[PDB]
């Protein structure tokens, strides 16, 4: 008798744990990977302008 | 000479004369001028070949966002 109750306790909580996790780990990644890229790009818009200043006046 | 301003004279007027020839003072000669040529052209080595009389103009590119 006793397995089954504490085997399905166990068990629905280990399928929940991961899902509202994987909820949030979606989210904020993928939101924390788009500001993340546009860093990188603009990083060099602007190294190229000041960069370019020196070199030209050189 | 010892009134020591004429050996200053002594070499000034000679200035008078080079200065009052051309290139303001010359004499200096073609000699000098193979030895010009060289440094004169020795320095755009150095310095890169262009507008050395004229503004030099540039552009402004990008390859990729690696």
């Amino acid at each position: 008798q006793l397995e089954e109750v504490k085997q399905a306790s166990i068990k629905q909580i280990q399928d929940a744990i991961d899902m509202e996790k994987s909820q949030q780990a979606l989210v904020q990644k993928r939101h924390y990977l788009f500001d993340v890229q546009r860093n990188n790009i603009a990083m060099a818009l602007e190294v190229t302008y000041r960069e370019r200043l020196h070199r030209v006046y050189r | 000479l010892d009134p020591v301003q004429k050996l200053f004279v002594d070499k000034i007027r000679e200035y008078r004369t080079k200065r009052q020839t051309s290139g303001g003072p010359v004499d200096a000669g073609p000699e000098y001028q193979q030895d010009l040529d060289r440094e004169l052209f020795k320095l755009k080595q150095m310095y890169g070949k262009a507008d050395m009389n004229t503004f030099p103009n540039f552009t402004f590119e990008d390859p990729k966002f690696e």
